[PDB]
């Protein structure tokens, strides 16, 4: 239980490590895209690690990079087809970032570092945990941006907008690029205050 | 229908991609074997295939490079002079190597990858390394957590080394239990207070460790050593017990262990100035060699002193040896400060810690404390406390030769 | 001409690093020093200039819907082909430079392994699919996007070197303050948001 | 209290100078300290602040008497606390109001914003200093006044509090405080509102404090129909060049008067506090691009034919050039980079004004963009110097 | 020949009369240990010992062979040590006329003397310590040589003496010293002056260069930057004109010449002038019955680059040629930072005082403000005439980026080269201390 | 051992290809429906038909909507698969396209496809309104809408913007229902058969026939909307087709 939850506030892919930041900055305007994206990253990281481990002892070292990206690319392509067949609306919103899961440093980072020279099941759990931490960052950033940028959570009204006979004026910077940078930056500050072991020198 | 096209095209791209990479590798990457030159000697030249770290090729050959961490990258004992090759010094290498040393070719061998031809200028000491497996003679307990180790030289003569050196000991995997440890009744009584015999060390894989010598060069026949048992912290039981020291402690007469030759840099200066020795725990080994070396091997007339830190009388070993040397030569003197004498000790001498006993007695009124060489080796707490006092006396770092054994 | 308006579009109006959040991991990691930052940027320019037009040729000739045969559209192979092409062409570049151009390898070839399977390269081709680019157009777009990516990362390196005098609170030092810096940079790069 | 003792140190250092003596060489020190620099900049915008309050009240009065009259005008006055408070203290609201009534009305819009900016902004400055155990610096005095002078008179107070909070915290305090950041704090706070709540800091409902009045500004009017579209609908008169130069136009409280800003700019420039290389660079960049657009021409965009001297007196260009681009911390540090830093500001402002349809003015965006490249201009300058050094300066 | 415009002449009141007069008798003389950069003394004398003129007092552990010798003969009365047992001063009461002698030579023979012969005599007499190296302002190693020796025959420090007045008396000794330097240098000897005529050496090795303009036009660092840029590979030696006179006296008479001419000046100095004294003379005794009442600070050297003369450090420094006395300004002023200063001096034009040209100011030790982070308003670039970027160089020093500081020219600088930057800094940073820290790291790593 | 590497590469490649080619090919039909049904909902929304659920949207659309192709030049219907027709592709491809002149490009649209697709709202075998899809450039993005015109060809039944990237609060208020509701009852043409719909800055008179309130603080977006109805109600848009609709 401790192993799976480790990459959440101890070796989080975005707070301690710098991995999967491109998605965390681009699909966090709504929780629906942030939620579905994280589930995909767990599906790919867990499965890519599992398959890499099984054929790790036989992978050719010369072209191991090609062999690994093929597994990830195949899985991400399948995930893209599923999102089109079901959840086409969300799939359209994610745009080119569903395919960018391939280059997501989290997927490759675990694949080379852990899926290799490891057993399948532990490597699978390694992927599940990493996505959970990656998902935690996407939820926190996505929660604040959607709530303050639109007055809604998961598309549900939580703050009636003055335009819709409400009382809350939306903040337009929450829907733009800089806000995601600030939220993660302040998110890191909070984590390293309650866990001062992560402070850099 | 389209699935057939999808399958065929999918493979054709991958096969084309790998073939281009593999085809490019043959005509672009030179697969010829690398040639490594050591000190420029044609015989010492080492030919190793591309790939792997520098220490790998050197270890197989007749030149052995000291590596306390065994390639861990955080020991600094793999410093070698790379005249040519090896690229530029890595940013991590600068952590253990100063900028000035980098200009001289000082590089971490374990951190350097052999990917092309290179030139090396390994020193004579690194070149002059011989593998020996001495037969353990004595493993008596000098103190509560200290043992005196006697080693029988396999091929006669004695290990060639300078005073204060160490021998890198390597042992295979074994399960040694603290019960097998043999202790005298004098020290066994204190052991029963905590009953450390319940521990059971399990050395899964071979390990490498260093142990300072405890015999000056003229002491031919036995490579005397002092070993301190490694145990989990009393306040932190969740730590593995001693692995190498426990294995060595478990040994007795008849057992043999490898020493991989001598190494070290804890050498005194050949000058005409006063010398100060501050030993602790296993640190008594270099002091005994240094004291023996100066008194008889060199017959130096320079003033000498010794300040060993101990807690109780039972801890204090080699007391007779120092008393004889002190009586034998007036220039050499020794004193001990008891941190916490036992009720039966009835101590009536210096009491407390040496970091204050030494200053309040000798250094405080010393005319020129800076004009002294301070050789210190002991527990980390002693080293930290003593360093602050010596700095407060205006003592240059060059005159403080710390040799902490952990 | 049309190409010039495209080049200025892909350097300032379209910014991969700040406007599309692509290549952030290396953008925030190799931004410590200007010299190394200027190095990775050039490699990104080279890889984009090679990767984008080459994938354009493959896409039109092979992966384009209905182009190869009537009723057969190999579009679902898009992701594997682009990533596979970029990965292959970068590795060979690291080899030709090392064998034949030592000085260039130590100057630009060192960063190529970082540019392998990088987000900025893949994202650039991905937009080049959702947009119709002619081969010459794709060359300019590939070149311009990498140039603009270099501008952001080189600009970040200047700010971080200036920050040697900063007194950042512990817990924000390093990654946390860098994210804020990038956000403040994104604010200044929104001055061409409305341009065409 | 130990924590409140630090704050008392700032107060004591404010009323009385410290009695500290030098602890080493140099044993004598220059008279100038950071305190005197800040107050000179603070006093340099006083002429623009006073005219701004007069201008804001004048525009509001003229528009109010042009929309309403008689009983309707009376009801409008009673509805808004800004209006009757002016009448309560002894100020008329008719079309015969004097400069005192016009100034007084403007003060009811500026003082609350400046007070809101100061209290909320100062709280963050003190909080960071107390927790991190630092002495309060005088930089906030300049930051608070400048931020309050570059916002519309109608800005909601809660939005003003947010803007100063963003600039002080996100742009300055996390970096270590005054002198330790790279971005212009006042403009960072303005950019926050610019993008967070664009409805309140743009359009035709925020630049005049007359309730129910809609009027475009000069920059907007020119972009619509060129020089001939410059009309004050609250007075029916053409906006002449001298009108923009003096400041008889709607806009931000402190930006309107190019003449008033120049007088303050001259003083700090003469005193050596404001770099003249930066100001000279801004003029070069603006003039070169404005004339370039004039020569190129355009049959669809009216901004192409705006001359340099019209760019000078419109929008926030003069205020930005004199008091924002001259921020020493966020500008370049080398003399050569200052010329380039100014030129980039001048070029960018004209570019955004003429090419970016989304925003009629670009001085705030231009300076923020230029702040990102000031360290690079210095980098190119020093590397050239390093090469000269490694050649022994040709010796 | 070289004119400087970026600089600042401090118009501090009390400039010396520029006439040499006999000084108060000096009974205590000391050697200041902390003013020799990177020096770890090895004592050759204990308290109560009797010392001759040029007898060694202590050696340097980190510069083997360099002897620090007594300026006078007498008895050692105290060996002052501060925190961490750092040698503050070695005080010697003056008594007797016993002196260690040395070999003498004729004036014409000096230029032809062997380099090792010159070195041995200079080191033995202790006069070797007059030289300092750029970089690092250290005493040159005995086994080292330089192709460029700079002679500072000018002084643009505030309240400084006029070297022409001092040198004119010792014309024969000054020229004799130049001939000795001519043989000592592997390359040239650079004589830097203010354009007025000086005694001139007839050797082609010695070159005269004129510097005109405000301070630091007279600092050796300025002269090296324009005539012989220094780096890790190129090292120059600096020596002031009075030490050059001592060099000539030593090789002409075989006796150590410890007489010095210093300017006693300052606002609180009743009759500022030039007074004859001895090396390391007690400053408390030198300024007795010459200072106005009040709490004052006595400084060895200038107000820009000098040492506070109090307690252990109350003696004339080796490289100092002036004593400046000022008031200690502890007066808190109500809104003083906001008043119009007719009597306040500044490099900026933000005070009324700059309008009254020719005004002199009764400067005190007041900081004129509190410590703040650097806000760069171009003050550094107005007083720094070298081809450098002072704002970036100073920020590297403030940040501790020693590697960056070296690239920006830190190796060309001494503490005195950054005094004007310290004077004009709005944040009240002390850059001389920061430079020394950076230079210590660069030497320790190298 | 290239023999082993090729076996792994081929073996791994074949398994990956089979899954990828099976998933994309098998799911293609479902994906096409998901996109096909997405647009149908917007048309049903502006048509006035309330549809909830995927099944209802398909059922109602196939029962009360009738896609049809039209030629802008001739203003007459043309034969083809109206349901399966990407008008945007036609506009891009020079095949069916016209590079509009600067004067004619009132809505700032680069091209205009030769064939346009409308959606007749059949009611008991009789058309009740025509939903014209129009588009024009805004301040940030290109804005697409559906305009529902009554049988007379003048009255407007409704308007919906189904794709726009304008700033929320300022320019995105084209999707505000109150603003959309303001379009019902207006007239696209005057008695002279010339476009008359006006986006009036500062609001429009109450009870007006061709006047629509502008977007507050969003003149540039409002100008784009005004431009859109100028071009698409002109001779080069639906002017020919709409004129035909008026006379049966
Ligand atoms: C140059 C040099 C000379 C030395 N000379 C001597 C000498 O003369 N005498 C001497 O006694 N020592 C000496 N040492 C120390 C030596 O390296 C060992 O620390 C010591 O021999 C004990 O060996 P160990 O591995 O069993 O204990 P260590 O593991 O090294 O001791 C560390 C502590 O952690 C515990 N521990 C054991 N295994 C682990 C593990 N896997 N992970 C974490 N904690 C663990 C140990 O019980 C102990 O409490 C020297 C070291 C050096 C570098
Ligand atoms: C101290 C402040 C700075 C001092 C600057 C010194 C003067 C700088 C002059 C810049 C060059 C002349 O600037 C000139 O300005 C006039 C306004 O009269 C413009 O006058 C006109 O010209 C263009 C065509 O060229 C017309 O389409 C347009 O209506 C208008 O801009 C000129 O186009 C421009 O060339
Ligand atoms: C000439 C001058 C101009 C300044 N301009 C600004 C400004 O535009 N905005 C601001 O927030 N602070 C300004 N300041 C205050 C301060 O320098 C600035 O906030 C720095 O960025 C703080 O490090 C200015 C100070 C001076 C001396
Ligand atoms: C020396 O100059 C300054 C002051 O004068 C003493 C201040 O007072 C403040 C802060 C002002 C206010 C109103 C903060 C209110 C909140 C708290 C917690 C004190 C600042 C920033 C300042 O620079
Ligand atoms: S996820 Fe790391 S570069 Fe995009
Ligand atoms: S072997 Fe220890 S660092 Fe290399
Ligand atoms: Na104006
Ligand atoms: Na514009």
């Amino acid at each position: 239980k401790k192993s799976v939850l480790a990459p959440v506030l101890d070796n989080n892919p975005i707070a301690l490590q710098v991995l999967g930041v491109c998605s965390a900055l681009a699909v966090t305007t709504k929780l629906e895209t942030a939620f579905v994206m994280t589930l995909a990253v767990m599906f790919v990281t867990a499965l890519s690690n599992f398959f890499v481990s099984l054929i790790r002892n036989h992978i050719p070292n010369s072209v191991r990079i090609i062999v690994q990206m093929a597994i990830i690319a195949s899985l991400v392509i399948v995930v893209d087809q599923i999102l089109k067949a079901y959840l086409y609306d969300i799939s359209k919103q994610l745009s080119v970032f569903v395919g960018l899961i391939i280059t997501n440093c989290i997927v490759m980072g675990r694949a080379e570092a852990f899926a290799m020279k490891s057993e399948p099941i532990p490597s699978f759990i390694d992927g599940i945990g990493n996505g959970l931490g990656y998902g935690f960052v996407l939820m926190t950033v996505g929660f604040f941006r959607e709530l303050l940028g639109s007055g809604k959570l998961f598309g549900l009204e939580v703050l009636p907008l003055i335009s819709n006979g409400g009382w809350y004026q939306p903040n337009g910077l929450m829907l733009l690029a800089p806000s995601a940078f600030f939220l993660i930056g302040f998110m890191i500050w909070a984590i390293r205050t309650f866990k001062p072991e992560q402070v850099e020198a | 229908s389209t699935i057939i096209f999808g399958v065929v095209m999918f493979t054709l791209i991958i096969l084309a991609l790998v073939l281009v990479i593999l085809f490019a590798k043959s005509k672009l990457v030179p697969t010829g074997d690398i040639t490594i030159s050591i000190n420029g000697d044609p015989e010492k030249a080492i030919v190793t295939q591309p790939g792997g770290k520098l220490l790998t090729a050197l270890a197989g050959a007749g030149v052995f490079v000291s590596s306390a961490c065994g390639g861990g990258g955080s020991c600094g004992q793999c410093r070698v002079k790379i005249k040519s090759g090896g690229g530029d010094i890595l940013p991590t290498e600068l952590d253990h190597i100063s900028k000035g040393e980098a200009r001289e070719g000082e590089r971490l061998a374990c951190q350097v990858a052999v990917k092309a031809d290179m030139d090396l200028e390994l020193p004579e000491e690194i070149f002059g390394v011989k593998k020996w497996e001495c037969t353990v003679i004595s493993n008596d307990n000098k103190a509560t957590f200290i043992k005196e180790l006697k080693l029988a030289i396999p091929d006669g003569e004695s290990v060639p080394f300078r005073a204060g050196g160490y021998i890198q000991i390597e042992a295979p995997a074994h399960h040694v239990k603290y019960a097998d440890f043999d202790v005298p009744e004098k020290y066994r009584g204190d052991w029963d207070k905590f009953n450390l015999f319940r521990y059971e060390s399990k050395v899964d894989e071979p390990i490498i460790r260093a142990y300072s010598m405890a015999n000056y060069p003229e002491e031919f026949g036995i490579i005397m050593l002092n070993v301190r048992i490694a145990t989990p912290p009393p306040n932190n039981p969740n730590v593995p017990p001693g692995q190498m020291s426990s294995y060595i402690w478990s040994l007795k007469a008849g057992d043999k262990c490898t020493i991989s030759g001598p190494f070290g840099e804890f050498f005194a200066k050949d000058t005409d100035a006063e010398m100060v020795f501050i030993g602790g725990g296993a640190g008594m080994a270099p002091m005994r060699s240094h004291i023996f070396d100066q008194l008889k091997r060199l017959k130096s007339k320079r003033k000498m002193s010794y300040w060993y830190g101990a807690r109780s009388k039972r801890e204090m070993f080699y007391v007779e040896d120092f008393d004889g040397l002190a009586a034998e030569n007036d220039n050499f003197v020794w004193h001990c400060a008891l941190s916490d004498p036992q009720p039966e000790d009835n101590w009536t001498g210096y009491t407390g810690f040496i970091h204050n006993v030494l200053y309040e007695n000798y250094l405080k009124d010393h005319e020129a404390p800076e004009d002294c060489e301070y050789y210190m080796c002991g527990p980390p707490m002693m080293n930290a406390a003593v360093i602050n006092m010596l700095k407060n006396l205006g003592v240059e770092e060059e005159n403080i030769l710390l040799d902490d054994f952990g | 001409e049309h190409y010039i308006s495209l080049l200025v579009k892909s350097i300032f109006i379209e910014n991969m690093a700040l406007s599309f959040f692509l290549g952030m991991c290396t953008f925030l990691a190799v931004s410590k020093k200007v010299k190394t930052s200027f190095g990775l940027g050039i490699a990104v320019i080279v890889v984009l200039t090679i990767s984008v037009p080459v994938n354009n040729l493959v896409y039109n000739l092979v992966l384009k819907p209905d182009a190869l045969v009537e009723g057969v559209d190999l579009s679902f192979l898009n992701f594997i082909t682009f990533i596979g092409v970029i990965a292959a062409l970068v590795q060979i570049l690291e080899m030709i430079l090392d064998r034949f151009f030592p000085p260039l390898y130590n100057a630009l070839g060192i960063f190529l392994p970082l540019i392998t399977v990088n987000c900025a390269i893949f994202g650039g081709v991905s937009f080049m699919v959702q947009r119709d680019y002619s081969f010459a157009e794709s060359v300019v777009y590939g070149f311009g996007s990498g140039v603009g990516w270099m501008l952001a990362i080189v600009a970040l390196a200047g700010i971080r070197e200036k920050m040697k005098y900063s007194d950042v609170p512990p817990g924000l030092r390093g990654l946390g303050i860098t994210f804020i810096t990038a956000g403040l940079m994104a604010l200044g790069f929104m001055s061409f948001s409305g341009v065409q | 209290h130990e924590k409140w003792f630090a704050l008392y140190e700032a107060a004591a250092t404010l009323f009385y100078t410290p009695g500290l003596v030098t602890k080493r060489s140099s044993h004598v020190r220059d008279s100038v300290d950071l305190k005197r620099i800040m107050i000179m900049v603070w006093l340099a915008v006083f002429p623009a602040m006073f005219w701004g309050m007069y201008n804001a009240g004048g525009q509001a009065i003229a528009a109010l008497n042009h929309l309403y009259s008689g009983d309707q005008l009376a009801a409008i006055v009673a509805g808004n606390w800004h209006y009757w408070l002016t009448e309560m203290l002894g100020g008329t609201m008719s079309s015969d109001a004097g400069w005192g009534s016009k100034m007084l009305l403007g003060a009811t819009y500026f003082l609350p914003i400046y007070a809101t900016v100061f209290i909320v902004g100062g709280f963050w400055e003190v909080l960071f200093c107390m927790v991190r155990k630092h002495e309060v610096n005088e930089g906030f005095f300049v930051t608070s006044i400048l931020f309050a002078l570059i916002v519309p008179p109608t800005l909601p107070l809660w939005q003003a509090a947010l803007g100063i909070t963003f600039g002080v915290v996100v742009a300055k305090e996390v970096f270590g405080g005054t002198g330790r950041n790279f971005l212009n704090p006042a403009l960072a706070g303005r950019a926050f509102l610019f993008f967070a709540y664009p409805a309140q800091i743009s359009g035709d409902l925020v630049w005049t404090a007359a309730d129910g009045y809609s009027g475009a500004t000069a920059l907007s009017q020119w972009a619509q129909g060129g020089a001939g579209a410059l009309i004050n609908n609250a007075t029916g008169q053409t906006i002449t060049w001298m009108d923009a130069f003096i400041g008889n136009i709607p806009g931000s409280i402190g930006e309107v008067s190019t003449l008033a800003l120049m007088i303050g700019a001259a003083f700090i420039v003469y005193m050596g506090i404001a770099s003249w290389r930066i100001i000279g660079g801004v003029m070069i960049g603006m003039i070169l691009l404005s004339t370039l657009f004039n020569v190129i021409g355009s049959d669809t965009n009216a901004m192409f034919n705006m001359p340099w001297h019209w760019h000078l007196v419109l929008g926030g260009f003069a205020f930005g050039m004199f008091f924002m681009a001259t921020d020493p911390v966020s500008a370049s540090f080398t003399n050569s980079g200052k010329w380039a830093y100014g030129i980039l500001i001048g070029v960018m402002c004209v570019l955004i004004r003429v090419v970016n349809p989304a925003y009629p003015e670009g001085m705030m965006l231009a300076i923020l963009f230029a702040n990102l490249f000031a360290p690079l201009f210095d980098h190119v300058v020093v590397e050239r110097n390093i090469k000269r050094r490694l050649a022994r300066y040709g010796k | 020949m070289i004119t400087i415009k970026k600089g600042l002449d401090l118009p501090i009141a009390g400039t010396p009369s520029q006439v040499i007069s006999d000084g108060k008798a000096i009974k205590k003389v000391a050697l200041l240990g902390e003013e020799y950069v990177g020096m770890r003394p090895t004592m050759h004398v204990r308290v109560g010992d009797e010392v001759k003129k040029a007898q060694i007092l202590f050696e340097d552990k980190k510069n083997p062979g360099v002897k620090f010798t007594s300026p006078v003969s007498g008895k050692v009365v105290e060996i002052n040590r501060g925190a961490k047992r750092v040698l503050q001063s070695v005080v010697i009461e003056v008594a007797g006329d016993d002196q260690v002698t040395f070999d003498k030579f004729e004036a014409n023979q000096l230029a032809s003397l062997n380099r090792d012969a010159i070195k041995t005599q200079l080191v033995e007499s202790g006069l070797w310590t007059a030289f300092r190296t750029r970089p690092f302002s250290k005493v040159p190693a005995i086994d080292s040589t330089s192709e460029a020796i700079f002679v500072t025959a000018m002084d643009t420090n505030p309240l400084a003496a006029e070297p022409t007045v001092v040198i004119n008396e010792q014309s024969e000794a000054f020229v004799a010293g130049l001939d000795v330097l001519s043989a000592l240098t592997t390359g040239k000897v650079y004589v830097c002056k203010k354009g007025t005529s000086l005694p001139r050496s007839q050797q082609p090795n010695v070159e005269e260069h004129v510097f005109d303009g405000p301070h630091p036009a007279g600092l050796a660092g300025t002269h090296m930057h324009f005539l012989y840029p220094v780096s890790a590979d190129h090292v120059a030696w600096s020596i002031n004109y009075q030490d050059v006179i001592a060099v000539g006296q030593l090789f002409l008479t075989g006796e150590l010449y410890t007489q010095r001419v210093v300017s006693l000046a300052g606002p609180v100095v009743n009759k500022p002038r030039l007074v004859r004294t001895v090396m390391g003379a007690s400053l408390e005794q030198l300024v007795d019955s010459e200072i106005m009442p009040g709490e004052v600070r006595i400084i060895s050297g200038s107000v820009l680059s000098g040492t506070k003369a109090t307690g252990p450090h109350a003696y004339l420094g080796r490289y100092h040629l002036q004593v400046s006395v000022l008031r200690e300004g502890r007066d808190k002023e109500l809104f003083g930072w906001a008043m119009p200063g007719k009597n306040k001096f500044s490099v900026t034009r933000s005070f009324l005082g700059h309008l009254f040209k020719g005004q002199v100011y009764n400067m005190t030790t007041t900081t004129n403000g509190s410590d703040r982070s650097m806000v760069p308003i171009g003050n550094y670039e107005k007083v720094m005439p070298l081809d450098m970027e002072p704002t970036l160089l100073l920020r590297d020093l403030c940040a501790g980026d020693s590697d960056s500081a070296v690239r920006l020219g830190a190796l060309e600088l001494d503490e005195e080269d950054l005094a004007l930057c310290t004077f004009v800094c709005p944040g009240k940073y002390e850059y001389g201390q920061l430079l020394r820290e950076c230079l210590d790291k660069i030497e320790k790593e190298g | 051992s290239i023999k082993k590497t090729l076996f792994v590469v081929i073996a791994l490649s074949l398994v990956c290809s089979i899954i990828v080619s099976a998933a994309a090919v098998g799911l293609r039909d479902k994906q096409k429906e998901n996109a096909a049904l997405d647009k149908q909902s917007k048309i049903l929304q502006v048509a006035g038909i309330e549809a909830k659920g995927s099944k209802q949207i398909v059922e109602l659309f196939n029962k009360s909507i009738e896609p049809r192709l039209v030629d802008f030049n001739t203003g007459d219907f043309v034969e083809g698969d109206a349901a399966n027709y990407d008008q945007r592709k036609a506009a891009k491809e020079a095949s069916e396209s016209i590079k509009l002149t600067a004067e004619q490009d009132k809505a700032k649209i680069q091209r205009r496809a030769n064939v346009g697709v409308v959606y007749l709202v059949k009611d008991g075998d009789k058309t009740s309104k025509v939903i014209l899809p129009v588009h024009g450039n805004g301040l940030w993005s290109m804005m697409y809408a559906f305009v529902a015109v009554e049988t007379d060809g003048n009255t407007v039944s409704g308007l919906t913007y189904y794709e726009q990237g304008e700033t929320p609060g300022l320019g995105g208020e084209v999707e505000n229902p109150a603003w959309r509701a303001q379009w019902v009852g207006k007239k696209l043409f005057d008695e002279n058969h010339k476009p008359a719909i006006k986006i009036v800055k500062g609001g429009a008179p109450q009870g007006s026939e061709h006047g629509v309130d502008g977007l507050s603080g969003a003149t540039l977006t409002s100008n784009g909307v005004q431009n859109t109805f100028d071009f698409w109600l002109g001779d080069m848009g639906f002017g020919p087709f709409l004129t035909k609709v008026r006379d049966g």
